[PDB]
């Protein structure tokens, strides 16, 4: 989009015009017929496309070569990206754009000042505002070439700095040689010359003075006296008020002079007589020669065997390091490494001053520095790019946190570091090394520095070949006393030494006396922040005195600063310990607070406006308001923040109300962006880099920061507060360790550097810091929001205010009824009352999940809102007789106790529900039902204000015969009706809820009975696994909802307008817990529940849910596969715990079903009750013994009883004349098929058979036991159309005939038939018979599982499908297989069997897709694009072929799903393994819930004997003279006695196989 | 062999043994990781010639129908469905799977379908090889006359 | 599990009870109060864990995820990360860790008994048995400074062989009337170490 490209590149312009015209013609011809076949039918379209691609590649290569030529023309243009450099090329004639890229090209030169016509640049300007005037101005007119005039600018800047330094040294010679120094002349000199120039001039003067003194005892004493005199002049000058720039210059210069004084004292303490002594050679040395005509090399910086030339690059002001002796040792070893042509590498714990020391060294040498925060996202091409940028400029690399660099990549970049080291060693003696298959010029000023922390977060170590290239240096304990003394003396304090010597051991005792905490920091960063705050508050107090020199209370100032910095960090217990420490360190301590009347009043006003409880310091809100004020102080004085505390301590409301109050005070709008870091991947959070082309996309936080930096909508003027509402771990928070540091910038892999403007404050809202590192704890300011900061009575007052105002259906009758309810529950909430005592008792009780206050409090508030809605509905129902006051009182006073009961004890068992009921009855004077045995939980408050029992509500219904075990029919009982009412109460308000309980407890049945009552909500069923990602929720939203643009943002709504879409998650806690204690799906769901939406990762735009609610189901967290949820998520979501019905309920629950199904036989109806009573304790005893401890699949639920009743009903529907013995046989066969196929060992199978026999004998006496119970007990429908028992031998003959036929058509592989294979084929046929029948066969490979499945599917007319797994079988090919299978199942309406093995699964996506297909019956997010349209056309064609006419899309999809449910049968083959079984239980709940498990196992001894005897019966093996041995080795039981020769040898073959096992 | 055998030869002797044994019938030597492995298998199945495949560590499940010996009987014609192609399985087709690492575990699905032949080293074989090498490097005339005498005695027993 | 329960009833015989003993100006008193409170919390947690694991090994109690992990690591024989609150050398085995914890519990019991009755200064302590010995030393320094109204910055240590610290062990040296002497012995035990702040 630039016209300069046409002029500069005419040939390329013409080529691109020709290509564009040809492509225009091509796309017009394509758009004239959008069919794929019609596009392919174009003559020569492939050749035209190939020619166009070749031309595009040629012009792209030409433009890239030209751009790289321009980079080679100007070496600093290697930093600029392609688009920005193209904009520079197209904007050569106008120079208004060029002033926004100097930050990346210069260390401190923020902008340059030009002429009014911009034909000549006159000087540079600093970031702060300082300026440097060029000796000769650079005019671009006589040098129109960009590279030429920019190089002229560079050399002019160099010679300008050199001339200014020479003039400054000639001036400071006079001050050095003078006994007394006049402050006016000193100050005008300091104002005349820049900060770096005056500091280096002091260095040069000191080195020249000490050298001359040593050339000439007494002269050294004279030099020390001169230094002390200059220091006294500096202290006198800095004690008074000064402009800020001069104050910073004086501070830097006084730090340098006190360091020089210490060095001279150390030299004079020993006896030095020559300049060759190492005690003098080991310190900084500066030399200046006026005779050198090359002004660039005029200054030489020297240490012990290390000669250097000054960088002469403008740096601004920066900050001067305090010259600790540890810093001197670090300087010595770094400069030794630089002389040895090896990059330096300091290391140690965080906060010791490593990267800042390297930065200060680079500034001392005058070298440009670049601090990089390397992370695991650094790619090799990106690292080579930043390396070549350093090499072709001379900038010092300062890679921070080098250990987290993906150790294979660390080894890979060791080669580049080796090439750079070798190139520099050759340079030390047209010098060029090869980087990324390209020879690149190397600047002589190169340096690579490594700042790494050993053992920080289990980061990767360094390879030895890379360690050999870096000179290690350990720094652990910096001189805290010396740094404190020097900085206090710099800032100006009379008793600086006393203050430092009192404050450094104070931190030493503070780090040890207090309790150990994960968010406590008392490092050098905290000490420096304390000292800087002390300086600021000292300047402020000086101004406060001076508005009306003298002395000031320095001790009081320091104590005030240390309190304002440290007391919000503390817990409530350690504040007295800190106060005692301050008392003993400083006796005359005192304190000062308050003086915040204006902000305090504004905070009061906004707290009243937003329905919050205010406190003045000692009232109910005093602690919270004090914490808000502490947060404000930390925001003012600090950079990064975090609000640490348990879930529900008022941190979110605290920072919100502070932002609003600050906006009210200062008049600047406060925009806050709330980001959840773990709800999306770190790649999405920070940004993506394409390995194919080096193009950078912005992540969420990076995009927000880029928008703020650009400030197209005046974003710089407004206050920006970025908050990370999540939990912290060192995978993503270590990317901000340079952002939260004093560097104040964000680094990116592509090299783009984003500074942070002062308007932005980056905060966190976390729960605990137990997983973050000290490197990120030490950088921010801690505000500890304790649990008791927020109080239950403040929560009650907020709830009552939100009830009195802000009506539910958003004067009005809702308003008046809400006010009446508030006035009649006022005496209950306040002070102790009732609810607080009940809550304390509930906390004393234990629950299935962890109980917090706000979970049950939100539960209570929603129940009371439903009570108000019920009163409104009754008022609308009775317009002539509205709600009377005393009736409303006597109704709400009982709804309250019912609601607190079902809120606090809604997730417990019956015994503890009764316990809480008895406690409440004992503790309150509220009208209660009079029943010493019936608990309060068994009652319902009526609209008339009286207690109505649920036992009167539950009717004795008799379901019809047509539906006996249908998926939707439920018989009402006490638990079902109570949970039904509770679920309706929740779902009326569109509130999240979690059904917790053991598997098969009926929780989804209760939820669906609730959803069928309200016609306005439609269910979308979702299933979670171990490897569940929020992409599942995203694709559910994509399929069932649409994105709409609105003036206030984008919104997400269901496609069916006027309805509420509800999401049902069956395994909500099952997603895996990562290494850092979080679940991405859970954090995502919590984010959209709290803030009403999420962030759309396509364009990083906030989306708002319109009509979406969530309902959850889960097992208890104590289960082997499940994990506990987070408090920050469990706060908003009530949990109801449904348990197993037990005997006293199950008896009638299945008695009604059995009496409904015993109607086709009018003679058997007297056996229904003993039959149900018999089926009860078999289930009870199976529950008693086969616990989940023995096997992961030993779960017994009433789903088995439902399958039992359905199986009996399907058995005797056509049979129509059944005796008692036949009924008992059907019952026993169903019991065997439900409770024996899942067993493993033969002993428990024998136990189940004995149990069946004894149960039948106990409950059904005087019956034909031999007729009812037999050995084979088989049942089949092959021989006769009715489901009748079959004889084993007749069945075997029929099956042999079936195999003899079957070998011809499908597979000519012979098989051997025996009893176990007969049982297996009957089991597989029975399971294939029922619709939506899915298998799970466990057994050793080679047992015939898939062959028998093929045989059954061939008999039953099922098309067998095998996935045909091969090499490089990937996800897209698996999805193609699945979509072909689903098309052939749901569109063609054919019976299909899916056979696939465990070994056929290569990725967890395979198991996830199989999980959702097995459970839901459909795979959302599988059919997209025109393929979806082809599927829809196929579906409508199938509907037309069937006969039913359908329309739209959603009902067609529902019919397709019903067809898939009816048709697709899926079979799984596994191998028995202890790890594999529980692994698949964790990673696939459908495989063990919606699939019936058959345990084939290995072949039994009897099966081996029978197959051997059958196979070896065709040859002569009988010995007429055979002697039976007396030992008789018996391995197969029930051997015939006496055995023959063939029997003995078959027993021997069995023995051989068993001995191979052992 | 009845199941198609898998040989575990870390020494390389068994591979040369099977090439020298099935020398008259053409053996195509190939490996699992080779690009022209499926084409080689198709050529082997069509032509009905022996095939030897090395490096069974990277076993692909495309050989599962062949190892399971599943077959479709189209009258007198023998048909096998290998992947997505129907191939006339000649009865004279044999496949051998080689291995160079004895320290390899196998999944049970592969373990069931193949016959394992382990070519390890034993005391008698090692002692005989070392003794013969010592004789070759020490007593060349005695060693060569011993080789001649054993070859003569073997063919004389053939004459018997 | 039979031998596991045998060892499980074997270990906790030396762990019975601990008091908690709360607002005084005495740094030694407040330090001892918070330390015995931490020790009592740890002892109660350990006793509850042992009771739960005994119940699930022999009794009517199913195994949760936490109890399954605990019983697995106790059969394995390595110390859990939940119990390891204080400093343990390079992962000591549970056999010696329970003895170390028992010694700490008895020491804290004696501390609580002495504090129940200043008399706190006259006690004799062993430095290795406390959770935070540097907190103990700084509390002693704070007590001396509070008593004598001195300066914390220039407070040195004179060591004689007025605070009694026991359990200190040397390394290749011998002590005779506060005169170090080199020896071939691996380590020697200091009977009683006097600490005076001068
Ligand atoms: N000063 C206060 N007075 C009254 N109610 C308050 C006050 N501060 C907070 N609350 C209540 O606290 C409830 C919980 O929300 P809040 O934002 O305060 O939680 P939080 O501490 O940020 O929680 P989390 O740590 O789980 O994110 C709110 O519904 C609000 O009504
Ligand atoms: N000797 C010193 N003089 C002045 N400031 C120091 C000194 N040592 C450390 N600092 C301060 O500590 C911080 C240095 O961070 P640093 O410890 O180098 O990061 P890292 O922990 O990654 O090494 C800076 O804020 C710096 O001002
Ligand atoms: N009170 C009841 N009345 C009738 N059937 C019940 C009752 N309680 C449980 N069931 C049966 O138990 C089964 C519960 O299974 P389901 O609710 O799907 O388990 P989950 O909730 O774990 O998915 C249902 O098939 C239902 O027929
Ligand atoms: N009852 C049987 N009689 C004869 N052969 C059998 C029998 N069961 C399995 N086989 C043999 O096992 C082979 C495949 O076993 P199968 O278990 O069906 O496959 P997989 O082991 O992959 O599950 C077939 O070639 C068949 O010859
Ligand atoms: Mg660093
Ligand atoms: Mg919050």
């Amino acid at each position: 989009g630039s016209a300069d490209i046409k002029h500069l590149l005419p040939v390329e312009t013409q080529r691109f015009q020709s290509i564009s015209t040809e492509f225009l013609a091509l796309m017009k011809k394509v758009s004239k017929s959008p069919l794929v076949m019609d596009v392919l039918n174009i003559q020569g379209v492939q050749r035209s496309l190939e020619r166009l691609a070749d031309l595009l590649g040629k012009i792209q290569k030409a433009l890239g070569e030209y751009l790289e030529r321009e980079r080679s023309s100007f070496p600093r243009f290697y930093f600029v990206g392609d688009e920005d450099l193209l904009e520079i090329i197209g904007n050569s004639k106008n120079v208004a754009k060029l002033q926004k890229h100097f930050k990346k090209m210069f260390a401190g030169v923020s902008s340059i000042i030009l002429n009014e016509d911009n034909s000549v640049v006159l000087g540079i300007s600093s970031r702060e505002g300082e300026e440097v005037m060029f000796k000769t101005p650079v005019s671009i007119t006589e040098h129109p070439k960009i590279n030429e005039w920019l190089t002229l600018v560079e050399k002019e800047m160099r010679v300008t700095l050199a001339k200014l330094l020479a003039e400054s040294v000639t001036e400071v010679e006079i001050f050095g040689k003078a006994t007394s120094i006049d402050p006016n002349t000193y100050i005008t000199w300091i104002d005349k010359y820049q900060a770096q120039l005056v500091v280096l001039s002091a260095q040069i003067a000191w080195s020249e003075n000490v050298e001359t003194a040593l050339s000439s005892a007494a002269p050294l004493h004279s030099v020390l006296s001169n230094v002390e005199v200059t220091l006294n002049v500096l202290a006198d000058s800095v004690l008074m008020e000064q402009p800020p720039l001069r104050r910073r210059k004086l501070e830097h210069l006084i730090t340098e002079l006190v360091h020089q004084r210490d060095v001279t004292r150390s030299l004079i303490k020993s006896k030095i007589d020559n300049a060759k002594s190492f005690e003098w050679l080991s310190q900084m040395r500066f030399y200046f020669d006026p005779k050198q005509t090359d002004v660039l090399q005029q200054l030489s910086i020297q240490m012990a065997n290390a000669k250097f030339n000054y960088g002469f690059e403008y740096l601004g002001v920066q900050d001067k390091l305090v010259q600790t002796p540890l810093t001197d040792r670090c300087y010595l070893t770094m400069t030794q490494a630089l002389e040895a042509r090896l990059g330096g590498s300091p290391f140690g714990p965080a906060g010791t001053g490593k990267t800042e020391s390297v930065k200060a060294l680079g500034h001392q040498l005058g070298r440009f520095v670049l601090v990089f925060n390397c992370d695991e996202t650094f790619d090799f091409q990106a690292m080579g790019r930043i390396f070549v940028g350093l090499c072709q400029v001379g900038a010092w690399g300062c890679f921070d946190e080098f250990n987290r660099l993906e150790e294979r990549m660390l080894s890979a970049v060791s080669q580049q570091v080796q090439c750079i080291q070798e190139a520099l060693r050759e340079h030390s003696n047209p010098i060029t090394c090869e980087l990324l298959n390209k020879q690149v010029k190397v600047s002589p000023d190169m340096a690579i520095f490594i700042t790494m922390n050993p053992g920080y977060a289990g980061r990767s170590n360094l390879p030895d070949n890379l360690k050999k290239l870096f000179r290690s240096l350990a720094m652990t304990k910096p001189d805290r006393q010396l740094i404190a003394q020097v900085m206090l003396y710099s800032q100006g304090f009379r008793t600086a030494e006393v203050l430092a010597n009192k404050i450094v051991p104070f931190f030493k005792l503070c780090d040890e006396q207090l309790s150990s905490q994960s968010h406590y920091d008392f490092g050098l960063r905290a000490l420096k922040s304390v000292l800087v705050s002390a300086g600021n508050v000292k300047r402020e107090r000086i101004q406060k005195i001076k508005r009306e020199a003298e002395n000031l209370p320095e001790q009081e100032i320091l104590i005030q600063s240390v309190c304002e910095t440290m007391v919000p960090k503390l817990v409530a217990e350690d504040i007295p310990l800190l106060f005692s420490l301050l008392s003993d360190v400083f006796p005359g301590v005192q304190y000062h607070r308050g003086e915040m009347t204006a902000l305090r009043e504004e905070l009061k006003k906004v707290c009243q406006e937003m329905y919050l409880t205010y406190g003045d310091g000692e009232e109910v809100g005093g602690m919270w308001v004090e914490k808000v004020l502490q947060l404000y102080q930390i925001t003012q004085i600090n950079h990064g923040l975090m609000m640490v505390g348990p879930s529900g301590s008022g941190k979110s409301m605290a920072w919100r109300v502070l932002l609003k109050a600050l906006e009210r005070l200062e008049g600047v709008e406060g925009v806050a962006h709330i980001i959840d870091p773990k709800a999306i991947s770190k790649d999405h959070l920070y940004g993506t880099l394409d390995p194919n082309t080096r193009e950078w996309t912005d992540g969420l936080f990076t995009h927000v920061l880029r928008k703020i930096i650009d400030s197209v909508r005046g974003e710089l003027q407004k206050r920006q507060w970025i908050v990370f509402d999540g939990d912290v771990d060192p995978e993503w928070v270590e990317n901000l360790n340079s952002v939260l540091d004093d560097n104040k910038l964000l680094t990116l892999p592509n090299g783009e550097r984003l500074s942070l403007p002062p308007n932005v404050r980056i905060m966190f809202e976390v729960q605990d810091l137990k997983y973050a590192t000290l490197a990120t704890v030490s950088r921010c300011g801690m505000v500890w929001f304790s649990e008791d900061v927020l109080s239950t009575d403040m929560i009650f007052n907020n709830f009552l205010a939100r009830l009195r105002s802000i009506p539910l259906d958003e004067a009005s009758p809702m308003l008046q009824i809400q006010r009446d309810a508030a006035t009649i529950m006022q005496p209950y909430f306040t002070s102790n009352g009732l609810v607080t005592k009940a809550l304390e008792h509930a906390f004393q009780l234990e629950h299935i999940m962890d109980l917090t206050r706000l979970r049950c409090l939100g539960s209570l508030f929603s129940m009371l809102h439903q009570a108000c809605r019920n009163v409104a509905q009754y008022n609308a129902n009775h317009p002539d007789f509205p709600m009377q006051i005393e009736q409303l009182e006597r109704y709400i006073q009982r709804y309250l106790v019912y609601a607190i009961l079902w809120s606090l004890s809604g997730d417990s068992r019956l015994k503890m529900r009764a316990e809480l009921g008895e406690y409440i009855r004992r503790i309150t004077t509220v009208p209660l039902p009079t029943a010493p045995n019936i608990p309060i939980i068994d009652y319902e408050v009526s609209i008339s204000g009286e207690w109505s029992p649920w036992q009167a509500k539950v009717p004795q219904i008799e379901v019809e015969t047509h539906k006996v075990a249908a998926p939707d029919v439920v018989v009402p009982t006490l638990d079902t009706v109570r949970h039904e009412a509770l679920l309706y109460t929740w779902l009326a308000e569109h509130k999240p809820l979690v059904l917790c309980g053991p598997p098969g407890s009926g929780k989804t049945m209760t939820l669906f009975s609730a959803l069928r009552a309200l016609p306005d909500m439609e269910v979308v069923g979702l299933n979670f696994s171990s490897a569940t990602t929020p992409e599942l929720l995203l694709k559910t939203f994509d399929h069932y909802c649409e994105y709409r643009r609105t003036p206030n943002g984008v919104v997400l709504a269901p496609v069916q307008l006027g309805k509420w879409l509800v999401l049902f998650c069956d395994e909500i806690n099952l997603p895996d817990m990562d290494k850092y204690g979080t679940q991405r799906v859970i954090s995502f769901i919590r984010q959209m529940v709290e803030h009403g939406g999420f962030y759309r990762t396509s364009d990083q735009t906030w989306v708002k849910l319109e009509r979406i609610q969530f309902v959850g189901a889960c097992n208890p967290p104590t289960d082997p596969g499940r994990k506990p949820l987070s408090h920050r998520f469990l706060r908003h979501v009530p949990v109801v715990y449904v348990d197993y019905p037990g005997p006293a309920s199950l008896t009638q629950i299945y008695g009604t079903f059995n009496r409904a199904m015993l109607r086709l036989i009018p003679s058997l109806r007297t056996y229904a009750e003993p039959l149900t009573a018999a089926m009860v304790e078999f289930y009870t005893m199976s529950q008693e013994r086969f616990t989940q401890d023995t096997q992961p699949h030993y779960i017994y639920s009433p789903r088995e009883m439902t399958r039992w009743v359905r199986g009996i009903f399907e058995a005797l529907r056509p049979l129509e004349t059944l005796p008692v013995e036949g009924l008992i046989r059907i019952w026993a066969h169903e019991a065997l098929r439900l409770f024996q196929d899942r067993l493993v060992e033969d002993e428990e199978r024998r136990w189940t058979d004995e149990n069946i026999d004894t149960v039948a004998l106990k409950h059904f006496p005087n019956i034909d036991r031999e007729k009812a119970m037999s050995r084979p007990i088989l049942y089949s429908n092959w021989l006769s159309k009715d489901y009748i028992p079959v004889d084993q031998e007749e069945l075997r003959d029929y099956v042999k005939a079936r195999l003899k036929v079957f070998y011809e058509e499908e597979l000519d592989v012979p098989l051997v038939l025996f009893n176990e294979v007969l049982d297996h084929v009957l089991r597989i046929d029975r399971i294939f018979r029922q619709p939506q029948g899915h298998l799970l066969l466990i057994g050793v490979s080679g047992a015939g599982k898939t062959t028998l499945s093929r045989f059954v599917a061939w008999m039953n007319g099922l098309s067998v499908y095998q996935i045909k797994v091969h090499r490089k079988y990937t996800g897209e090919d698996f999805d193609e297989d699945l979509r072909t299978v689903l098309r052939r199942s749901g569109c063609k309406n054919e019976k299909i069997a899916f056979i696939m093995d465990e070994s056929n699964v290569l990725d967890s996506g395979f198991l996830e897709r199989m999980n959702t297909l097995l459970a839901n019956g459909e795979v959302p997010g599988l059919f997209e694009g025109d393929e979806y349209a082809t599927l829809m056309t196929q579906c409508k064609e199938g509907a037309q072929k069937e006969g039913l006419m359908l329309d739209s899309h959603e009902e067609l999809y529902k019919w397709f799903t019903s067809q898939v449910i009816r048709n697709l049968h899926v079979v799984f083959t596994m191998n028995p393994s202890s790890e594999g079984l529980k692994d698949r239980a964790a990673t696939s709940p459908a495989l063990f819930n919606r699939c019936v498990l058959n345990w084939f196992g290995d072949w039994s001894t009897e099966a081996l004997y029978q197959v051997g005897k059958e196979f070896t019966s065709k040859m002569d093996l009988e010995k007429p003279n055979y002697i039976v041995p007396d030992y008789m080795p018996v391995v197969y039981d029930k051997l015939p006695q006496p055995p023959s020769h063939r029997e003995a040898i078959v027993n021997s073959c069995v023995f051989v196989h068993q001995t191979l096992h052992q | 062999f009845n199941r198609y055998p898998l040989i575990i030869d870390p020494s390389g002797q068994a591979t040369e043994f099977i090439m020298n044994e099935y020398k008259d019938r053409k053996i195509t030597r190939t490996s699992f990781l080779d690009d022209a492995f499926r084409k080689n298998l198709e050529s082997a199945l069509r032509f009905g010639n022996p095939l030897l495949v090395q490096d069974v560590e990277s076993y692909d499940p495309v050989l599962n129908p062949v190892l399971n010996r599943e077959v479709r009987r189209t009258g007198g014609r023998v048909l096998i469905t290998l992947g997505d192609q129907d191939i006339d399985l000649s009865p004279s087709f044999v496949i051998f799977l080689s291995t160079r690492d004895p320290t390899v575990e196998f999944p049970p699905d592969l373990c069931s379908r193949v016959t394992f032949v382990n070519f390890t080293v034993t005391r008698s074989s090692l002692q005989s090889q070392c003794l013969n090498e010592v004789l070759k490097a020490e007593r060349p005339d005695v060693d060569e006359k011993r080789s001649d005498l054993l070859k003569l005695q073997g063919e004389f027993q053939l004459r018997l | 599990h039979t031998t596991a329960s045998n060892w499980l009833h074997l270990i906790p015989q030396t762990l019975s009870h601990l008091k908690r003993t709360e607002n005084i100006k005495d740094p030694l008193f407040r330090f001892f109060e918070r330390e015995v409170k931490m020790g009592a919390k740890l002892l109660q947690d350990v006793r509850q864990d042992l009771a739960d694991v005994v119940q699930v090994c022999e009794g009517k109690k199913k195994q949760t995820n936490y109890l399954r992990t605990l019983i697995n690591e106790l059969v394995k024989g390595i110390l859990p990360r939940s119990w390891s609150h204080y400093t343990v050398p390079a992962g000591m085995t549970v056999i010696q860790w329970v003895s170390d914890f028992s010694e700490r519990i008895k020491q804290l019991q004696n501390i609580s008994l002495a504090a129940a009755s200043k008399e706190l200064k006259n006690i004799h302590v062993c430095l290795g048995g406390l959770f935070v010995p540097e907190a103990y030393i700084t509390a002693t320094r704070q007590y001396v400074a509070q008593a004598n109204s001195w300066s914390l910055e220039e407070l040195c240590l004179e060591v004689n062989v007025s605070f009694g610290v026991t359990g200190l062990k040397l390394q290749g040296a011998t002590c005779n009337n506060n005169k170090l002497s080199l020896s071939n012995a691996i380590s020697t035990a200091l009977p009683l170490t006097q600490l005076r702040w001068v």
